[PDB]
């Protein structure tokens, strides 16, 4: 869209605690013809188990990455919108899959 | 990856071959020994490096790397541990099995 794509804007965002890579960390060098980005939240107990290749009750069912999946990925706190002692629902994706 | 003239995250940030390379890579699956039911996680790998490896170089800092823009100390602020562990597991497939 005339878009050329900076990610200091994602270092000046917020801490990520995590950033997993499969390509190179700096991630900005690097044309391709679509970014396809996809966000979702999730507990941070499953983490680990958005990744290519691996089983877990999480993504398994959800969204799963099927292989050599351009490794890129990320995950900060939502605390600031998860603050209900009851909680609530907006951002979730399907529970699982039967 | 380990072949010469390759790049990615082992060839530029944990091991390098040379361009003009003489010599044999024998690779075999090792599933049935690596592998662990909660993860093997006595293989660590690099996944962050300031610059690309030279030819049979051995990178064994585990100084902490930041990927931001203010010098922070200490993990989570953008300060990342350089290295990363690969839990093995019999159920990964062939791509994602270990091998010696
Ligand atoms: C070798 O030492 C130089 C210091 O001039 C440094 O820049 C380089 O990264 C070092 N390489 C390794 C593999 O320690």
């Amino acid at each position: 869209s005339n878009c050329v794509a900076d990610y200091s804007v994602l270092y000046n965002f917020a801490p990520f605690f995590a950033f997993k890579c499969y390509g190179v960390s700096p991630t900005k060098l690097n044309c391709f013809t679509n970014v396809y980005a996809d966000s979702f939240v999730i507990k941070g107990n499953e983490v680990s188990q958005i990744a290519p290749g691996q089983t877990g009750n999480i993504a398994d069912y959800n969204y799963k990455l099927p292989d050599d999946f351009t490794g890129c990925v990320i995950a900060w706190n939502s605390n600031k919108l998860d603050s209900k002692h009851s909680g609530n629902y907006d951002y979730w994706y399907r529970s699982f899959r039967k | 990856q380990i072949a010469p003239g390759q790049t990615g995250n082992i060839a530029d940030y944990n091991y390098k071959l040379p361009d003009d390379f003489t010599g044999c890579v024998i690779a075999w699956n090792s599933n049935k020994l690596d592998s662990k039911h909660s993860g093997n996680y006595d293989y660590w790998y690099r996944s962050f490096r300031k610059s690309k490896l030279k030819p049979f170089e051995r990178d064994i800092s585990t100084e902490i790397y930041q990927a931001g823009n203010k010098p922070c100390k200490g993990k989570g602020p953008n300060c990342y541990f350089p290295l990363e562990s690969y839990g093995f597991r019999p159920t990964y497939g062939v791509g994602h099995q270990p091998y010696r």
